[PDB]
């Protein structure tokens, strides 16, 4: 539950081995917080790779919150590359999708400054 | 000229240093033992 999105949310690797281990499970990761954000979203955000890639693993389906952002669109606000690859060379279909008013992960990547 | 340029060095050795700070912070929270107040 909510220790879920606090260890996700921060890099907590271990952690996530231990309590994703029933594959049964499945609604748990695709809930939603109070913006809706997924835990893919909270680790692209702040700065964690292990984490999203070990959900990715998961086949993590890819959701999207409020505001239409995305997991790429969370990863580029922050410069992490390393997210980005290991995002990117799984599909490439993530790419051109489209947040609430029209920005894309390029619009945001450009807005940071990476 | 000079002096601006020294700050603009020593304005960029200073934000390196906040940087490798902030992962080495990162890298506090990435491992803790957060079981009483879990």
């Amino acid at each position: 539950k909510s220790p879920l999105h606090f260890a996700a949310s921060y890099g907590r690797i271990n952690t996530c081995q231990r309590l994703l281990q029933d594959i049964s499970d499945t609604r748990l990761l695709n809930e939603g917080d109070l913006h809706g954000m997924t835990p893919l979203h909270l680790a692209a955000k702040n700065g964690h790779d292990k984490v999203v890639q070990l959900l990715l693993k998961k086949g993590a389906l890819f959701l999207s919150d409020h505001n239409g952002w995305t997991a790429l669109h969370h990863a580029s606000m922050g410069g992490y590359t390393q997210t980005m690859k290991v995002i990117l060379d799984t599909n490439l279909k993530c790419t051109d999708r489209l947040d609430e008013d029209g920005n894309t992960a390029l619009h945001f990547a450009a807005r940071e400054g990476h | 000229e000079m002096e601006i340029l020294k700050q603009k060095y020593r304005l960029k050795d200073l934000t390196f240093l906040l940087e490798k700070q902030h992962e080495l912070i990162k890298l506090i929270i990435q491992k803790m033992e957060i079981i009483s107040e879990t």
